């Protein structure tokens, strides 16, 4: 789940 | 136009995207929409508890903008949750209210008394008010220029010592507790000219009560002691950026540490003790950026905004650390969020200084946000 950490990062 | 529908297209298929994604990347979002857009935001000081409630009310200075009917300066109050007819009322309501001659470009409270409110007209006037005057003429007109603007800035430690900029290439220095008014009028303790072009924003220095920092159109960044004798001579001017610089903010846990926006698509980290070295220059926006905060808790982080409709996060602390290339997409290292809830230009946004990660911004579409980003975010 550190992918929410990317998750965040894309926009 | 096409490449107006092909915009909006991308817009609306992202914001759907957002939406699905928001239980993961947030643990706060309230979206209200103000009958009316709004260009200023700014939180109070003050938080209202009540023993029992299950949130806490902060407030917020907002705008209105319509070069159509009844400008206001508004007071909205929101609901935060807390650890954990005649219905309840909803989040989010607006408590005070006061007409305004003009759209609203900016309103910033006085530090020393939350009660004063500055404005910045479409006009030339830089009005004054206290909204306790006025349970609608301003309590204070400011003379000292021509042209609109929307740069505003007071001192924190000089009560009064007020400073605006303008599109008539000149800083204005107003001391509210002014001699006198001649008619509800002050003149302008001083103006500062040294500035090629459209002075974009301004900022008085946190901690050193007779300095202050311009940035303008000219591109250029200019640093001022007002204790010097000539209007014209900035104590230091900096080549920022490439295009023009629309605005500066001061690192709360610095006396050195400032930063700036510009239409280059930059935010520069600048140090005091050397001008003459840009520290580093945070790249991911797409567009041009008007507002550069930094947060009031972590020492580390500062937010920008601007027309690409995205609100950056960045966390200086990971300026450096290297990046696998897949990853070092999105964008690089120093990048810790970025918000896309926005559907128009966000024109202006603010860290809740009680909450700490609580933001505010607003949009062009009238629409407000009040967000939180998640905690495994930034924690752990």
């Amino acid at each position: 789940k550190p992918a929410i950490r990317r998750l965040a990062r894309r926009g | 136009s096409f490449d107006d529908a092909v915009e909006e297209r991308v817009i609306n298929e992202e914001y759907k995207i957002w939406k699905k994604n928001t239980p993961f990347l947030y643990d706060l979002v309230m979206t209200h929409a103000l009958e009316w857009p709004s260009l200023t935001a700014q939180w109070l000081p003050d938080v209202t508890k009540q023993d029992g409630k299950d949130y806490s009310v902060h407030r917020l200075i907002l705008g209105t903008h319509t070069s159509d009917e009844q400008n206001h300066l508004l007071i909205a109050s929101v609901q935060l949750p807390s650890e954990d007819f005649g219905s309840v009322c909803g989040k989010i309501e607006i408590e005070i209210k006061i007409n305004h001659e003009g759209e609203v470009n900016r309103a910033r409270y006085m530090p020393q008394n939350a009660c004063v409110i500055a404005t910045k007209t479409p006009s030339s006037d830089v009005l004054v008010f206290d909204y306790t005057k006025h349970p609608c003429q301003p309590d204070l007109r400011l003379r000292g220029h021509q042209k609109e603007g929307y740069g505003l800035s007071w001192n924190p430690n000089l009560n009064g010592y007020l400073l605006s900029a303008s599109d008539d290439h000149t800083i204005c220095l107003w001391d509210i507790n002014a001699t006198p008014k001649e008619h509800r009028v002050i003149d302008a303790k001083n103006i500062f000219t040294g500035h090629t072009a459209v002075v974009e924003d301004v900022a008085w220095h946190l901690l050193h009560e007779s300095l202050f920092g311009s940035v303008a159109d000219d591109q250029k960044l200019m640093i001022w002691d007002t204790r010097n004798n000539n209007t014209s001579k900035p104590s230091h001017t900096v080549d920022a950026h490439t295009a023009e610089v629309n605005c500066l903010s001061f690192n709360p846990y610095s006396e050195f540490i400032l930063a700036t926006g510009s239409a280059d698509k930059t935010v520069a980290l600048w140090d005091l003790r050397n001008l003459k070295l840009k520290l580093h220059s945070f790249e991911s926006h797409k567009d041009e950026i008007f507002q550069v905060q930094w947060s009031p808790h972590n020492e580390t982080i500062l937010a920008s905004s601007g027309t690409d409709r995205r609100l950056h996060v960045w966390d200086l602390s990971k300026i450096g650390e290297e990046q696998s290339t897949e990853d070092a997409e999105d964008g690089p290292p120093e990048l810790l969020f970025i918000h896309g809830g926005h559907t128009a230009k966000i024109s202006d946004f603010s860290w809740n200084p009680n909450e700490p990660w609580i933001i505010c911004s607003v949009s062009e579409d009238n629409i407000m946000q009040v967000w939180q980003m998640a905690e495994n975010v930034y924690n752990d």
